[PDB]
């Protein structure tokens, strides 16, 4: 099978420069050109740069040109896009795609893994996590939600996974956004009897790897 | 450039319909555009390339259509999985640029939101900041009004709110919505009402919390 | 008189030989058109058309490849037709804008095989063109010379539809 790995992700203050890495594996590279496409998370694609299966063929868009290079090395199976002179928000999702460039046409056939990057003014923050509180009143012997906010953390890679995984009752997934300035916020939802409301507590468990918080909230009802 | 427009919004569609999702072209664009399907937050997939030939791994019930200025993805039949953000592309003029992308949205029953209230935060109290959530959850449709009243008063910029994606198993959609506000203006009034103007509901109902009640 | 390519190319006032690299379709089937619609690549315009004002015409075509193994067609320009590379002369088209301008050519193909596989020899040169430039005020007669590079190799429908 063919796969396109990807690493290299990291926030940058405006006027920096990464290098974002991409690999291969299935195919023969020589014979394959590669481009860098970005997604912007649930938003405007927009086509990064493009590189010949050589490399003497080399055109980036109006948005990037000037502030990009790239290259590749048949051989080390490895692509670089090495991008500098940061400006316009440019906040995307960054994905390292074989388009079947010239010798074949445009496709961006497969893609792989991805990375993210973002451009702000603060640095790497942890986050604050504080669980719901559950009424045992508004139950009525009926059912009751909770979950696990988790505010102010930078960047935003998520997990929702609860207590040892024996939750299968509730937790699955929610992605919430941002707010203007001051910091990140998500939480999750568990919607159950109120057997539990009346004697029963989890935790739940969240990740942020760039700040490596590995935060385990217990879940107590407020009286 | 050539502006690859195509429809800001979704196309409604229940289960065993057709879908046709429209792009449009200001320039001529040759031929040769490509259409991709992408779920939420996921990589996309060559799915019809050149708008007339399909790609390896791609269904029968895909196919497509389109020329000039002009052109259209189609679903036979719209099984349950296959109902995500869908990309129109061209590539032949530079700098070649994408399409806005198409959502895909089941039309199911009317499910009026659960929606409930908490002010659970006096553990960083000491911070200075307390963080009402509101909170509805498994909503059918996806678009909801939230309002927030500090002691009957509107707000504007105090407040927001985050909705999720469709799911697979019940298709629904899960909304929050965090109220922030500082200790000194938050311990200075007690009526902190999160109306919610809604489809489901026939009228907004909202529902608040005082300060000094469990 | 300037021209500039879409894909960034640009030729001096003066003359000169550039490339072009045109996209094409990855499936053609018994002659439905395999254009190039060079109305999107080529973008010639005049300096001074107070008194200099520009007529382009297509000087002559050729072609290479894999279009001479087993292919032929026609071309357009401007509202008529001709065949392959035009034997005759076509008439002029009169420049005369401060702005950006079409160039209205295309090339249609369609294949006389009757059992082959891969056409159209990607990275290589389709054809070539030859625009000549006259005026009004000058004797002034140029080539800019455009050559028509494949981006892709076509293939032509596999083996089947045949009866005993």
């Amino acid at each position: 099978e063919v796969k396109l790995v990807e690493s290299g992700e990291g926030l940058v203050k405006p006027g920096g420069s990464l290098k974002l890495s991409c690999a291969a594996s299935g195919f023969t590279f020589s014979s394959y050109a590669m481009s860098w496409v970005r997604q912007t998370p649930e938003k405007r694609l927009d086509w990064v740069a493009y590189i010949s299966s050589g490399g003497d063929h080399i055109y980036y868009a109006d948005t990037v040109k000037g502030r990009f290079t790239i290259s590749r090395d048949n051989a080390r199976n490895t692509l670089y896009l090495q991008m500098s002179s940061l400006k316009s928000e440019d906040t995307a999702m960054y994905y390292c795609t074989r388009d079947t460039g010239y010798y074949v046409s445009r496709y961006f056939d497969v893609w792989g893994t991805g990375t993210t990057v973002t451009v702000s003014s603060a640095s790497t923050k942890g986050p604050s996590v504080f669980p719901l509180a559950p009424s045992s009143k508004s139950t009525s012997g009926g059912t009751a939600a909770l979950g696990c906010l988790v505010k102010d953390y930078f960047p935003e890679p998520v997990t929702v996974s609860w207590n040892s995984g024996a939750l299968t009752s509730g937790v699955h997934t929610f992605p919430a956004v941002l707010q203007s300035s001051g910091l990140y916020s998500l939480s999750s939802v568990v919607t159950v009897p109120s057997s539990s409301l009346g004697t029963q507590t989890y935790i739940c468990n969240v990740n942020h790897k760039p700040s490596n918080t590995k935060v385990d909230k217990k879940v107590e009802p407020k009286s | 450039d050539i502006v690859m427009t195509q429809s800001q919004k979704f196309m409604s569609t229940s289960v065993g319909d057709r879908v046709s999702v429209t792009c449009k072209a200001s320039q001529n664009v040759v031929t040769n555009v490509a259409w991709y399907q992408q779920k939420s937050g996921q990589s996309p997939k060559v799915v019809i390339y050149s708008a007339s030939f399909r790609s390896s791994g791609v269904p029968d019930r895909f196919t497509g259509s389109g020329s000039g200025t002009d052109f259209t993805l189609t679903i036979s039949n719209v099984q349950s999985e296959d109902l995500a953000e869908y990309f129109c592309h061209q590539y032949n003029s530079h700098p070649l640029t994408f399409g806005g992308g198409t959502k895909l949205e089941i039309k199911r029953t009317v499910a009026a939101p659960s929606v409930f209230i908490f002010p659970p935060s006096d553990e960083q109290l000491k911070s200075g900041t307390a963080s009402v959530v509101c909170l509805l959850n498994n909503f059918y449709p996806r678009e909801a009004k939230v309002q927030w009243k500090v002691d009957n008063a509107l707000q504007s910029g105090n407040s927001q709110e985050s909705v999720t994606e469709q799911d697979s198993k019940d298709s629904t959609y899960s909304l929050s919505s965090t109220l922030t506000l500082s200790k000194a203006d938050y311990e200075k009034h007690k009526v902190y009402a999160c109306e919610v103007t809604h489809q489901g509901l026939s009228s907004p109902v909202t529902k608040s919390f005082n300060r000094g009640e469990c | 008189f300037a021209c500039k390519t879409a894909n960034g190319t640009a030729i001096p006032i003066g003359g000169g030989s550039a490339n072009v690299y045109v996209n094409l379709a990855p499936a053609v089937n018994v002659g439905q058109n395999l254009v190039v619609d060079l109305s999107t690549q080529i973008f010639c315009h005049n300096d001074y058309p107070e008194t200099i004002t520009d007529y382009v015409t297509l000087q002559r075509g050729a072609a290479y490849g894999g279009v001479l193994s087993s292919f032929s067609g026609t071309v357009k320009y401007n509202g008529s037709s001709y065949p392959f590379p035009t034997t005759s002369e076509t008439p002029r088209v009169v420049y005369n804008s401060r702005t950006d301008k079409p160039w209205p050519v295309a090339l249609y193909l369609t294949p006389v095989s009757s059992a082959g596989g891969v056409a159209i020899k990607a990275g290589s040169l389709i054809a070539v063109l030859i625009l000549r430039q006259t005026n009004n005020y000058n004797s002034d007669d140029f080539q800019f010379v455009w050559n028509i590079y494949a981006n892709n190799d076509v293939v032509v429908p596999t083996g089947g539809c045949d009866v005993s």
